[PDB]
RNA sequence: UCUCACUGGA
C-alpha cells in the first residue's frame, strides 16, 4: 500500500513540495499607488524558460 | 417468605432473569456492584517469554494471554501470592502454564484456546481449564503464524478481582431496571408531542400493570419490584457468581462488625 | 500573561496521575481550558518570599477585577446550567439526599433546616437548600421588566441572610455580573469568606447534577414541523423581497441616498432586509421551542451559545462574508462556474439557504469555507500585532 | 488486526466468534446483522466488535520467515 | 532582551491541566513525582526539627 | 463529464452512458477498458480554470438537465436552473476535499473551521501508518494495538485506502454532565 | 503521508492568504495549518 | 510513573485503622465515621439501612475524592442512644436480609428447570 | 403558639403558566370582600383545580433548632388539615387606609394575602406556617 | 440499453477505474 | 480529539460499578461535555454518533458520502424501527444509587482519533540541573532537562 | 559540543 512518490537521499525520505509562482509571457497590468509618478504599470516577466 | 421474595423467569446455562420483588434499591444498587467488581477470579499474570519470530510482539500476546479467561470454580482454596508466606509463588497461590506451538503446516497455521496445558500440579482442583465455550471446539483466536514462527510461554496465573483490572472480572455487563410504567416520577421523558406514542412501550411493562392513567399522584412508594438481567464470561456459571458475590458482600458487612468488635473493646 | 489575574497563587495538594488541576471557576482568568493548553509553575525560595506570594497573589485577593471594576470570575459551563435547572421551583428532593448535600457542604451548621413542604410529605424547594449555602448578611434586588414582588416568571432575585426569597439563579447572579453576588458578599465579607462561597454553590450544585443529569441532542435542535415549514416560507418572503428590489434595480429607478452610488445603496437595503429575516426567523424558532429544549436551557443559563447560536443551528445560515463585504467574483461576472454571469441574485452574492440541521449544498459549502478562512486569516495576524501592541 | 478478546463494554468475548463468523459471511453471505443475530451478540456496542473489526494479520503473515 | 529581562530559571514546573471541582479555588493539583523533585531549602528549625529530620 | 445534445432525445443530455459504465464494470470484475480509453472515447474534459473562465457546469447529471413539466421536507435544498446551456458535468462534488479533509463524516453540517481543525488534527492521528512496519528502521511509529475501520464510510476512504488501514477506534460515547469533569 | 505529498509552497493584511474562487474543485477549501503559514500552504 | 498501587483501592499498607470514629460540634450526639478503601456501594448500603429507623435524626456519607478511596459518613442519632448501636441495629439488619435473599434465591434456583 | 389567624376563601384561577408542577392559584372572596390570596401551591401532593373551597389557617405553632423525622408514632401537632407549608414574611406592603397586603415566601414559593382586619395579627417572624384543608 | 442516462453512483465506478488506473502520486510520476 | 474539532483530554477515570449503565446493561466509555457542542454547532458529532448506532444495530453501514440525501427523519426512522427513541435519546443509570436520571441521556458509537501529545511527553521539571559555559545560565529543552 | 535551518503545538 507504498504507492511512493518520494525520493531517498541518503536513506531519509525526502520529500519535495510541489512549488508555486506566476510567470510573466502574460499580459499584466496594474494601479501603481501615490508614491509613483504612474498611475498604471504594464509588465512582462522577460523570463526565458 | 419475609423480605425479598425471588421470581425467576427465563434462565439459561449463561442467562438468568428475575423478578426480585421486595427489596431496596440501595441494596439491588449495592448487589449489581458487587457482583461487578468484588469476586476473585484465576487468570493469567506474570509472562516469561524464551524466544519468539511472530507478528506480534511479546507484549501483545502476554495481554491476550491475560485476557483468556479460565475454570474458576474452586477460587477459594486458592490463596493470594501476597498472603502467601512462599517464595513469591507456590502450587496453592499460581498455576503455571507452559505452551509451545510451532509451526510447518505451510498455510496459516493456528493457535487458539484449547492449546494450553496446565503443567502444574492443579491438587486435584476444577481450576485452569480454558473456556472452550465454542460450538466448533477450538476457542479465542489466538495467534497466527507461518514455518519460522513459533511461540514460547511460560506463564503464572493468579486470583483477584475485576478492581485491580479487567483481566479478572467475570461479569460481563450486568443490566438493572424497575418500574417501567413511571408511577414513582424519577424521569419525564423527553418529547414533542406525546411521550407515550414518541417514547417506544418499554419491554418489562408485561409484568407490571399499565398505570391506570386517571389516577392522582402517589408519593409513598419506594423502590419495588426489579427486574436485574445478569450474565457471565464462563469461568464460573451464573449462579455461582451470583452466590459468591452474595457471599463476598456478606462477608464484608461482616468486616464491618469485625471493625466494630476492634473499636468497642479498645 | 495578559494581565494582573494572569498569574495566581494556590496551595498544595499531592495527587497522583500526573496533571496540574485547577478550580473550574478559576479557568476562566487564567483564560486556559482543557485542550491540553499549558502552564508553568513557579515555586517562591525564600521566607519572606512565600510570605509575600501568600498574602498577595492567592486567588481570593484577586477575585474582585480592576480590568472594568468587575468581578473577573463567576461560575462556568457545566455548574452554571446545573444551578440554572437547579434553582426552578420544580426541583422537590426528597429527605436523605438533603441530608446527603448538608453533609457535602463542607461548613453546615448541623441543622437540619425546616422543609418548606410538610402537607403529608417533607420536600423542599431547593431554592432554599441552596440558601443554605449562602452565608450571612446579604441583600440583592435586580426588578427585571416586570418584576413587582407577584413575578409570573420567577425571574429577578431577592436575598435575605442566606434565604432566597424567590429568583431564579443564573449568569447574572453567580457568574461575572456587575451586580454580582460575588461582589456583594466579597464587600460584604472579604476574600475568605468569599473562598468558602465558591466552594460551597461548587459542591453543592456538583451533587445535584451528578444525580439528576444535563443531556442534550439532536432532540434540542429539530424544530416543530409546521414551524420549520413556517421558516421556510418565511426565508421565501425574504427572496420575494429580494426579487422585488432587484427587479427595482433592472429599472435603475433606486433612490440612492447620500454616502453610496446606486449599487451600494442597493447592496446595503439586501444586505439588512436579509439578516433582519433572518433574525425575524431566529426569534420564529425561539418562541416555538418549549422548556425542555436542552440547548435553550444552556441559552438562559448562558454557560455557551446565544440565541443567534440557535437560530443558526435551526433556522438558516445566513450570510457568509469576506472582509466586509459580501461574495465578490474572483472570476469575471460570478463566484462560480454553476453560476451565471452577472448575478446579483444573493444565492450567487453569498446567502445560504438551510440551515446545519438540512446541510450544505457545495456552493454554500465554498462559500462558507472563504467565511471561515478569513477568521483564521485574523486570528494568524492579528495575535502578532496585539503582541507588539502589547510589549 | 485480531479482533479483541473481550469486547471492551461488556467484556463477554467474541475472539472465538470470528472463524465461525467468518465461515458464516464466506459460506453463506447473509445480512450481518442477521449473522451477529446467529452468533448472538443483542446489544448494539457489541456488534460494533465483530461489524467494525479489520484484520491485517494475513497480510501481514504474507511476507517472510 | 534575553538575558536581561527575563530569563529561564531553576525551580520550575511545566505540564499539561486537568479539572476538578472537589478541589478548592486556593488549591491545585501538584503530581507526587513531581513533589519527589521539587523541592524547598529550608533553615534548620526547632519548631518542627523531629519531622524535618524524620524526613531526612 | 461533457454534456452536449449529440443524441435526438429532445432537450441536452449526457454524452457518458451506461454501458460505458457497464464496460467499465467488466473493468472492476478484472480484478481494456481503462481511463485512457474513456478519454480517447472523448467523454471526458481536462479543464484548467482558464478553460473553466468560459463555461457552465452541472453539478447533479440527474438533476440538472431537464425541465420541470413531491419534495422531502427534511433535505436540504438545491437553487434551480435559471439556464439551459450547460457544457460540462461535475463527477461529484465530494472529490473538491484533500486527502486528509475528506476522512471527514458528513462535512455537510459543520461549521468550516472546525473542518479546517480537522484538516490540522487529522494528519496527527496515530495508528497503522504503513504495513512494512517490522521490517523498516525509521524513528517515531506509532502502531495502534487495535486497529478499527470507523462506523463513517464515505466511499473516498475505499480508493483512498483507509478502510484498508485505519489509524483509530471506535468509542461508545453519551453527552451529559456526569461529575463535574 | 499521502496529504503531506500533496502539498503546496508559497513564498511572499493582504489578499493571497485567502480562500479564492479560482481554487473551486482545485486546493482543497478547509486545509492549512495554524500559525505564520496560516492561509497560504496549500493542498489539492 | 504515577500510576499508583491500584490495589490502594481495596487493601492497605502498614497500619490503618480501617474505621476511623470522632464526635462532631454541631448537634447533640453526633458522630462522624470514615472507612477506608470502600465505595458508594458499602456506604449507599449503610446509609439506606441507616434511614430507615426512628431512632436517629441524621445520617449521610459522601466521598471525598475519587482519586484516594475513603469516604466519610455523619450520624445524629437521638438523645441518649448509642450511635454505634444504631450502626449495630442496621448492620445485622442488612445481615439479615442477606442471608434471607441467599435463602430464597438459592431455593428457587434449585425448585426450576436447569 | 397558637393559631395565629384563619380564613374562608373560594377558587377562581390556578395557573400552570410555564409549568409542571408549581401551579400558582387566584382566591375568589367567599367570605368578606377585603380579602384576596394569589399563592403558589404544589399540586404535585395536592390536585387542586377550580372553585374548591380552602380553609387558610397561618398557625404559627404546633400545639429553631433542627428537624428531626415526624416520627409516625406520635406528634404533638395541629397536623390534621390537608395542607401544611412553611416559609417566612417579608414585606407588608402599605395600601394603608383601606387595606394591608402581605407578601411571604415558603422557600421559593410565594404568597399574597390580602384584606383589613388583620392589623395586629401577623409579623415579620421567622416561621410563618400554612394550613388549608380540603 | 446502453445509452442510459447515469445516476452519481456510476461516477464513483468512473473515479474508481480513474485512481485504480493511476494511483495518488500521479503528478510526482509524471 | 473526535472527527470534528471536539478534541480535548482524559479528565478523569472510573471504573464500571462508578461509571453508569443502561437499560439493556451497556456502558459509555467516554463522555463528553453537552456545553462543548452548541458554541462551535459541531452537528457533524451528533450525526455520526446516531447513523453510527443505526448502522452498528442493524448490520449493513451508514452512507457517510457528504453531499448525499441523507435526512435526520430518514435515520429517525430507521431507528425507531428499531425501537429506541426517534431522535436517538435512551436512559441510563446513576452508578451510585441506581436513579433513573429525571432527564434522558443520548447515546451512540463514534469513531475515536488517539493523537500524539502525550503527558508523558510534556512533563518539564528542573530543580537545579546544570548550566550554560556562556551565560551559565539555566539550559532549555527537555533532552537534557531544562528550565 | 552548540550555531543555524525547517517542521510541530498553543
Ligand atoms: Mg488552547
Ligand atoms: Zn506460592
Ligand atoms: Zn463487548
Amino acid at each position: 500500500f507504498d504507492m511512493g512518490g518520494y525520493f531517498i537521499i541518503n536513506g531519509s525520505e525526502k520529500v519535495l513540495i510541489a512549488q508555486e509562482r506566476s510567470a510573466g509571457n502574460i499580459v499584466q497590468v496594474f494601479k501603481k499607488a501615490a508614491p509613483s509618478p504612474i498611475s498604471h504599470v504594464a509588465e512582462i516577466r522577460s523570463a526565458l524558460e | 417468605e419475609e423480605g425479598p421474595q425471588v421470581k425467576i423467569r427465563e434462565a439459561s446455562k449463561d442467562n438468568v432473569d428475575f423478578i426480585l420483588s421486595n427489596v431496596d434499591l440501595a441494596m439491588a444498587n449495592s448487589l449489581r456492584r458487587v457482583m461487578i467488581a468484588e469476586i476473585p477470579t484465576l487468570a493469567i499474570d506474570s509472562v516469561e517469554v524464551e524466544t519468539n519470530t511472530t507478528v506480534l510482539a511479546d507484549e501483545f500476546i502476554a495481554h491476550r494471554l491475560g485476557l483468556i479467561p479460565l475454570q474458576s470454580m474452586d477460587i477459594e482454596q486458592l490463596e493470594y501470592s501476597r498472603d502467601c508466606f512462599c517464595e513469591d509463588h507456590c502450587d496453592k497461590c499460581s498455576v503455571v502454564l507452559t505452551l509451545q506451538a510451532f509451526g510447518e503446516s505451510e498455510s496459516t497455521t493456528n493457535v487458539y484456546s484449547k492449546d494450553l496445558v496446565i503443567v502444574s500440579n492443579l491438587m486435584g482442583r476444577n481450576i485452569g481449564h480454558p473456556i472452550i465455550q465454542d460450538k466448533e471446539g477450538n476457542g479465542v483466536l489466538i495467534c497466527k503464524l507461518r514455518k519460522g514462527q513459533e511461540l514460547k510461554l511460560t506463564c503464572v496465573a493468579k486470583k483477584g478481582i475485576a478492581k485491580e483490572h479487567a483481566k479478572w472480572g467475570p461479569a460481563a455487563a450486568i443490566e438493572f431496571e424497575y418500574d417501567p410504567w413511571n408511577k414513582l416520577k424519577h424521569t419525564d421523558y423527553w418529547y414533542e408531542q406525546d411521550s407515550a406514542k414518541e417514547w417506544p412501550q418499554s419491554k418489562n411493562c408485561e409484568y407490571e400493570d399499565p398505570p391506570n392513567e386517571g389516577d392522582p399522584f402517589d408519593y409513598k412508594a419506594q423502590a419495588d419490584t426489579f427486574y436485574m438481567n445478569v450474565e457471565s464470561v464462563g469461568s464460573i456459571p451464573v449462579d455461582q457468581v451470583v452466590v459468591r458475590g452474595i457471599d463476598t458482600l456478606q462477608k464484608k458487612v461482616a468486616s464491618i462488625l469485625l471493625a466494630l468488635t476492634q473499636m468497642d473493646q479498645d | 500573561s495578559l494581565h494582573k489575574m494572569s498569574m495566581m497563587a494556590h496551595r498544595v495538594k499531592v495527587i497522583p496521575y500526573s496533571t496540574f488541576r485547577l478550580n473550574l471557576s478559576v479557568t476562566s482568568p487564567y483564560n486556559a481550558d482543557f485542550d491540553g493548553d499549558e502552564m508553568n509553575l513557579h515555586v517562591p525560595q525564600s521566607e519572606e518570599t512565600r510570605a509575600e506570594l501568600s498574602q498577595l497573589c492567592a486567588v481570593p485577593l484577586q477575585i474582585v477585577s480592576p480590568q472594568s471594576n468587575k468581578p473577573c470570575m463567576g461560575i462556568v459551563q457545566d455548574t452554571l446550567c446545573g444551578i440554572r435547572k437547579l434553582t426552578l421551583r420544580d426541583t422537590f428532593i426528597e429527605l436523605d439526599q438533603v441530608l446527603n448535600m448538608l453533609y457535602w457542604v463542607p461548613d453546615w451548621d448541623g441543622v437540619i433546616p425546616t422543609p418548606a413542604i410538610i402537607k403529608p410529605k417533607p420536600l423542599w424547594s431547593g431554592k432554599q437548600i441552596l440558601s443554605v449555602a449562602i452565608p450571612n448578611g446579604i441583600h440583592l434586588q435586580r426588578f427585571d421588566e416586570g418584576t413587582t414582588l407577584l413575578s409570573p416568571k420567577d425571574n429577578g432575585m431577592l436575598i435575605i441572610d442566606g434565604q432566597i426569597i424567590f429568583g431564579v439563579v443564573e449568569k447574572k447572579t453567580v457568574g461575572s455580573s456587575n451586580g454580582g453576588l460575588i461582589h456583594v458578599v466579597t464587600r460584604e465579607k472579604g476574600p475568605q469568606v468569599c473562598a468558602k462561597l465558591f466552594g460551597n454553590i461548587q459542591k453543592v450544585v456538583n451533587f445535584w447534577l451528578l444525580h439528576n443529569g444535563f443531556s442534550t441532542g439532536i432532540g434540542d435542535t429539530i424544530a416543530d414541523g409546521p414551524t420549520m415549514r413556517e421558516i421556510t416560507e418565511t426565508i421565501a418572503e425574504a427572496k420575494k423581497k429580494v426579487l422585488d428590489v432587484t427587479k427595482e434595480a433592472q429599472a435603475n429607478l433606486l433612490t440612492a441616498k447620500h454616502g453610496m452610488t446606486l449599487r451600494e445603496s442597493f447592496e446595503d437595503n439586501v444586505v439588512r432586509f436579509l439578516n433582519e429575516a433572518r433574525d425575524k426567523a431566529g426569534r420564529l424558532a425561539e418562541v416555538n421551542l418549549k422548556d425542555l429544549n436542552n440547548v435553550k436551557q444552556m441559552v438562559m443559563a448562558g454557560s455557551k451559545g446565544s440565541f443567534i447560536n440557535i437560530a443558526q443551528m435551526s433556522a438558516c445560515v445566513g450570510q457568509q462574508s469576506v472582509e466586509g463585504k459580501r461574495i465578490a467574483f474572483g472570476f469575471v461576472d460570478r463566484t462560480l462556474p454553476h453560476f451565471s454571469k452577472d448575478d446579483y441574485s444573493p444565492e450567487s452574492k453569498g446567502f445560504v439557504e438551510n440551515s446545519y440541521l438540512r446541510g450544505l449544498t457545495p456552493q454554500e459549502f465554498f462559500f462558507h469555507a472563504m467565511g471561515g478562512r478569513e477568521g483564521l486569516i485574523d486570528t494568524a495576524v492579528k495575535t502578532a500585532e496585539t503582541g507588539y501592541i502589547q510589549r | 488486526m485480531i479482533v479483541p478478546v473481550r469486547c471492551f463494554s461488556c467484556g463477554k468475548v467474541v475472539g472465538d466468534k470470528w472463524e465461525s463468523y467468518l465461515n458464516l459471511l464466506q459460506e453463506d453471505e447473509l445480512d450481518e446483522g442477521t449473522a451477529l443475530s446467529r452468533l448472538g451478540l443483542k446489544r448494539y456496542c457489541c456488534r460494533r466488535m465483530i461489524l467494525t473489526h479489520v484484520d491485517l494479520i494475513e497480510k501481514f503473515l504474507r511476507y517472510n520467515p | 532582551r534575553g538575558n536581561l529581562m527575563g530569563k529561564r530559571v531553576d525551580f520550575s514546573a511545566r505540564t499539561v491541566i486537568s479539572g476538578d471541582p472537589n478541589l478548592e479555588l486556593d488549591q491545585v493539583g501538584v503530581p507526587k513525582s513531581i513533589a519527589k523533585t521539587l523541592t524547598y531549602p529550608e533553615v534548620v528549625t526547632p519548631y518542627n526539627i523531629d519531622r524535618l529530620t524524620q524526613l531526612v | 463529464f461533457i454534456v452536449e445534445d449529440d443524441e435526438s432525445l429532445g432537450h441536452k443530455e449526457l454524452k457518458v452512458r451506461k454501458g460505458h459504465i457497464a464496460k467499465l464494470m467488466a473493468t472492476e470484475y478484472q480484478d481494456e477498458y481503462t481511463w485512457s480509453s474513456l478519454l480517447n472515447e472523448g467523454l471526458v474534459e481536462y479543464i484548467d480554470a482558464e478553460e473553466e473562465e468560459s463555461i457552465l457546469i452541472a453539478m447533479q447529471p440527474e438533476d440538472l438537465e431537464p425541465a420541470e413539466a413531491d419534495v422531502d421536507p427534511a433535505k436540504r435544498i438545491r437553487v434551480s436552473h435559471h439556464a439551459t446551456t450547460f457544457t460540462h458535468c461535475e463527477i461529484h462534488p465530494s472529490m473538491i476535499l484533500g486527502v486528509a479533509a475528506s476522512i471527514i463524516p458528513f462535512p455537510d453540517h459543520n461549521q468550516s473551521p472546525r473542518n479546517t481543525y480537522q484538516s490540522a488534527m487529522g494528519k496527527q492521528a496515530m495508528g497503522v501508518f504503513l504495513t512494512n512496519y517490522n521490517v523498516r528502521m525509521d524513528t517515531m511509529a506509532n502502531i495502534l494495538y487495535y486497529p478499527q475501520k470507523p462506523l463513517g464510510t464515505t466511499r473516498a476512504m475505499e480508493y483512498l485506502k483507509f478502510r484498508e488501514l485505519p489509524a483509530g477506534q471506535n468509542a461508545i460515547v453519551a453527552i451529559a454532565c456526569y461529575s463535574g469533569y | 503521508t499521502l496529504s503531506h505529498l500533496r502539498r503546496t509552497n508559497t513564498p511572499i493584511l493582504a489578499k493571497p492568504r485567502q480562500l479564492h474562487n479560482t481554487h473551486w474543485g482545485l486546493v482543497c477549501p478547509a486545509e492549512t495549518p495554524e500559525g505564520q503559514a496560516c492561509g497560504l500552504v496549500k493542498n489539492l | 510513573m504515577n500510576a499508583p498501587d491500584r490495589f490502594e483501592l481495596f487493601l492497605l499498607g502498614e497500619g490503618e485503622s480501617k474505621l476511623k470514629i470522632d464526635p462532631d460540634t454541631k448537634a447533640p450526639n453526633a458522630v462522624v465515621i470514615t472507612f477506608e478503601k470502600e465505595d458508594h456501594t458499602l456506604g449507599n448500603l449503610i446509609r439506606a439501612e441507616l434511614l430507615n429507623d426512628r431512632k436517629v435524626l441524621f445520617a449521610a456519607y459522601k466521598v471525598e475524592h475519587p482519586f484516594f478511596a475513603r469516604f466519610k459518613l455523619r450520624i445524629q442519632t437521638t438523645e441518649g442512644y448509642d450511635p454505634k448501636d444504631a450502626l449495630k441495629n442496621a448492620c445485622n439488619s442488612i445481615i439479615n436480609k442477606l442471608g434471607a435473599l441467599k435463602t430464597n434465591f438459592e431455593t428457587e434456583w434449585n425448585l426450576q428447570t436447569l | 403558639s397558637n393559631t395565629l389567624f384563619d380564613d374562608i376563601f373560594q377558587v377562581s384561577e390556578v395557573d400552570p403558566g410555564r409549568y409542571n408542577k408549581v401551579c400558582r392559584i387566584e382566591a375568589a372572596s367567599t367570605t368578606q370582600d377585603q380579602c384576596k390570596l394569589t399563592l403558589d401551591i404544589n399540586v404535585e401532593l395536592f390536585p387542586v383545580a377550580a372553585q374548591d373551597s380552602l380553609t387558610v389557617t397561618i398557625a404559627s405553632s404546633l400545639n429553631t433548632r433542627s428537624w428531626r423525622p415526624p416520627q409516625a408514632g406520635d406528634r404533638s401537632l395541629a397536623d390534621d388539615y390537608d395542607y401544611v407549608m412553611y416559609g417566612t414574611a417579608y414585606k407588608f406592603e402599605e395600601v394603608s387606609k383601606d387595606l394591608i397586603a402581605v407578601y411571604y415566601s415558603f422557600g421559593g414559593l410565594l404568597m399574597r394575602l390580602e384584606g383589613n382586619y388583620r392589623n395586629l395579627n401577623n409579623l415579620k417572624q421567622e416561621n410563618a406556617y400554612l394550613l388549608i384543608r380540603r | 440499453d446502453e445509452s442510459a442516462p447515469i445516476t452519481a453512483e456510476d461516477s464513483w465506478a468512473v473515479i474508481s477505474a480513474f485512481f485504480r488506473e493511476k494511483g495518488l502520486v500521479s503528478q510526482q510520476l509524471d | 480529539a473526535s472527527r470534528h474539532g471536539q478534541k480535548g483530554t482524559i479528565g478523569i477515570t472510573y471504573r464500571r460499578e462508578d461509571m453508569p449503565f443502561t437499560a439493556e446493561g451497556i456502558v459509555p466509555d467516554l463522555i463528553i461535555n453537552p456545553h462543548a457542542i452548541p458554541s462551535r454547532m459541531t452537528v457533524a458529532h451528533l450525526i455520526e454518533c446516531l447513523l453510527s448506532k443505526v448502522a452498528a444495530l442493524s448490520g449493513n453501514e451508514g452512507d457517510a458520502s457528504p453531499f448525499t440525501d441523507i435526512t435526520v427523519e430518514g435515520i429517525s426512522k430507521l431507528l425507531r424501527e428499531h425501537g429506541y427513541q426517534s431522535r436517538g435519546f435512551e436512559v441510563m443509570y446513576n452508578g451510585h444509587t441506581g436513579k433513573k436520571l429525571m432527564a434522558q441521556i443520548f447515546f451512540g458509537p463514534t469513531y475515536y482519533q488517539r493523537l500524539r501529545h502525550m503527558v508523558d511527553d510534556k512533563i518539564h521539571a528542573r530543580a537545579r540541573g546544570p548550566m550554560q559555559v556562556l551565560t551559565r545560565q539555566p539550559v532549555e529543552g527537555r533532552s537534557r532537562d531544562g528550565g
